[PDB]
């Protein structure tokens, strides 16, 4: 059991970077800009629920990486292209 | 024995670990379905209820 919860939480960090994992699916819901993260069964329903807890982070942390690329491909002058990149220094 | 220690474990951060314990009110109580084994698991799983039914308010 907590070999098959650690190669999970790992699976969690590679989600966390805002990379496609083994075992933690990415389903697209507007265009995968809002990602809702979907993890197989466990024997363990608990430890997947606690991890259920985890994927609404990189949810929102794919949502601010996409509007600070978002904002700068149609090379904006204004001021939310420089308020975006400390969004890229908080990233 | 330890699988009881994991099993608090999963209340203390959030709900129901490795058995259903079908109880969010009043205590968060632990069923484990067994009459053969000892009659002293029942009362250490009432503190693990007040502990879970806490933290889930």
């Amino acid at each position: 059991l907590p070999s098959q919860e650690t190669c999970l939480v790992e699976d969690l960090l590679y989600i966390l970077i805002g990379v496609d994992g083994r075992y933690i699916s990415v389903q697209p819901l507007v265009g995968r800009q809002s990602r809702s993260f979907s993890v197989e069964q466990n024997l363990d329903s608990s430890v997947k629920e606690l991890v259920n807890r985890i994927l609404p982070v990189a949810t929102n942390y794919s949502t601010v990486t996409r509007f600070v690329e978002e904002n700068s491909s149609f090379e904006y002058g204004q001021v939310n292209h420089a308020l975006g990149a400390a969004m890229r220094t908080l990233g | 024995e330890t699988s009881l220690v994991r099993d608090l474990l999963y209340v203390f951060q959030g709900i129901d670990g490795k058995f259903v314990k079908m109880c969010n009110s009043e205590n968060c109580y632990k069923v484990d379905g067994k009459v053969a084994v000892s009659k002293s698991l029942k009362d250490i799983t009432s503190k693990l209820s007040e502990l879970g039914w806490l933290h889930n308010k």
